[PDB]
């Protein structure tokens, strides 16, 4: 599986 | 849990005044059972709310909670960029060097996302840049070619 990076979101 | 539900998206929204009404003993740190199992601090440093972290921090959030990658708050400041927010969690006592699942610690994040100031900040709280994830690569090895002062930075 790939590894995710976590629950969040990018700044602009 | 209905509040808990409603905490958890409050702290991904920024709401810290929801935040606060739902805050109990048990829902600070309750979990995203059908996601990450993220609590309310993994999705308030993930989604960069700076004044929920702050709340959550001084009302019995755990600072060192891993979600089922074994993902710290910590991970998710670095992986997206959140500076603020990963300052905090390192003044607050997050582990610099904590790894996930992976080995990944959160310099090997914030090197891969070529985040200077957060580099910095984790350097200089003792990151060991030499520490290799399960690929064998240290945070320096996932720097971009591209991104030349982080290179330097890491030497």
């Amino acid at each position: 599986e790939i590894r995710e990076q976590g629950d969040g979101a990018e700044d602009e | 849990s209905e509040a808990d539900r409603q905490l958890l998206e409050a702290a991904k929204a920024g709401d810290v005044e929801t935040v606060k009404k739902l805050c109990t003993v048990q829902s600070v740190n309750c979990r995203d059972i059908e996601g990450r199992q993220s609590t309310p601090l993994h999705f308030a440093a993930g989604y960069n709310r700076v004044s929920v972290v702050e709340y959550l921090l001084q009302h019995g959030a755990d600072v060192h909670a891993k979600d089922k990658g074994g993902l710290v708050p910590l991970h998710n400041a670095c992986s997206y960029g959140h500076y603020e927010v990963a300052e905090l969690l390192v003044k607050h006592g997050a582990v610099v060097n904590v790894a996930d699942l992976w080995k990944f610690t959160p310099l090997h994040e914030a090197a891969a996302k070529g985040k200077y100031e957060i580099c910095k900040l984790l350097l200089q709280h003792g990151a060991d840049p030499t520490k290799k994830n399960r690929d064998g690569n240290t945070p320096l090895d996932l720097v971009k070619d591209g991104d030349t002062d982080i290179q330097d930075l890491l030497r």
